[PDB]
């Protein structure tokens, strides 16, 4: 599932532009 | 079937520009000093500074204070952005924007003192709850649409829409924060900036962009709020950009037909076909089926009951924010970057 792929990528946390 | 409420909105936006231009022309400077505030705790961190919970000592009022290291702002090429941020913040006035209360600078740092929103970021609530229902997502979306309508009428581009930058207040309403990439732009601008997941194709293709990138980002936000994850993600940013520019989006099966249609029009790679950027402008978004139940005036007036109110534990509570290790704020004996931050 896509949601599972999203969890698997360590980019679920707060994302900073800079 | 009455549209004299659009005549009133036109008149509202005309008054809003008049007030903006007065403050834009004659901005505020050094409205406070660092010794008037009690530093309590770090609320957030960044590459060129940090945000702190603070207490105005004479009054007792809690505020957020963004502290920017001038040397690091110069190093990371954010000088113009920092100047944009302050000048825009001091000139704007809208229900769903965080207010700048004070600004000042010293030898080492720039300081912006602003409204504290203890409810914390939408991001944390979304990640915990998993995803929001469509009515819940629509409630927040409606506030962002009205905020972009206001900002765009003043020729401002926001360029950093994401759950991280939307705070939830005591009434459950949005407070848009982080004006770091906000810019006043008539016509085009060229800076590559923002968060990969939320970048419009124009920005990635390095071609020159306008207000329309905000409406693209709204699509990404509405998708992520309703799905629990964003439409374009991958292990690394470069793979995210490939997906963004491809013109391919997959929707969860639970997304309504109306939601899918709105998002197809917002996540339109061709900018001449993107909702918000057509001849009817924002009204294409406002008149869409998905917003059929939205009372736009009631939302602006804050008369709609919020679907979610965060747990209130006092005006100085920070339980909705992560914890950060605490470094002392050192002000140098020598003035740093005096010329670069002269108009701050
Ligand atoms: C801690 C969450 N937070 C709050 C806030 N939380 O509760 N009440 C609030 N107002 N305000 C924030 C602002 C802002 C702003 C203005 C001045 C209004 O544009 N910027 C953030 O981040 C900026 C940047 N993305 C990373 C950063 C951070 C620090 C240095 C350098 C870079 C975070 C913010």
């Amino acid at each position: 599932t896509t949601y599972a792929d999203f969890i698997a990528s360590g980019r679920t946390g707060r994302r900073n532009a800079i | 079937k009455k549209g004299s409420e659009q005549e009133s909105v036109k008149e509202f936006l005309a008054k809003a520009k008049e007030d903006f231009l007065k403050k834009w022309e004659n901005p505020a400077q050094n409205t406070a000093h660092l010794d008037q505030f009690e530093r309590i705790k770090t609320l957030g961190t960044g590459s060129f500074g940090r945000v702190m919970l603070v207490k105005h000592m004479e009054t007792g009022n809690h505020y957020a204070m963004k502290i920017l290291d001038k040397q690091k702002v110069v190093k990371l090429k954010q000088i113009e952005h920092t100047l944009n941020e302050k000048r825009i913040l001091q000139a704007v006035n809208f229900p769903f924007l965080v207010k700048l209360e004070f600004s000042f600078k010293d030898n080492s740092n720039l300081y912006m003192v602003m409204e504290y929103v203890p409810g914390g970021e939408m991001f944390s609530h979304l990640r915990r709850i998993g995803r929001f229902s469509e009515p819940h997502a629509r409630f927040y979306a409606a506030q962002i649409v009205l905020t972009f309508e206001y900002l765009h009428s003043l020729d401002l581009i926001y360029r950093d829409l994401k759950p991280e930058n939307l705070l939830i207040d005591q009434q459950g309403y949005i407070q848009v924060t982080d004006f770091g990439f906000a810019k006043r732009v008539k016509g085009r601008t060229w800076t590559l900036c923002g968060t990969p997941e939320y970048l419009a194709p124009e920005i990635i293709l390095s071609k020159g962009y306008n207000k329309a990138v905000d409406w693209w980002a709204l699509g990404v936000l509405i998708y992520e709020m309703a799905a629990g994850y964003p439409p374009f993600f991958a292990d690394q940013p470069i793979q995210i950009y490939e997906k963004i520019v491809s013109g391919k989006v997959r929707f969860p099966s639970h997304f309504s037909s109306d939601l899918k249609d709105l998002l197809r029009n917002l996540l339109q790679v061709d900018l001449t076909k993107r909702f918000g950027n057509l001849k009817n402008g924002v009204n294409d978004i406002k008149n869409h089926k998905w917003f059929a139940t939205t009372d736009w005036i009631a939302i602006y007036q804050r008369k709609v009951e919020a679907p979610f109110i965060p747990k209130f534990k006092g005006p100085g509570d920070t339980s909705n924010f992560d914890d950060y290790e605490e470094e002392e704020i050192r002000v140098s004996i020598n003035e740093k970057c005096g010329k670069e931050f002269s108009e701050f």
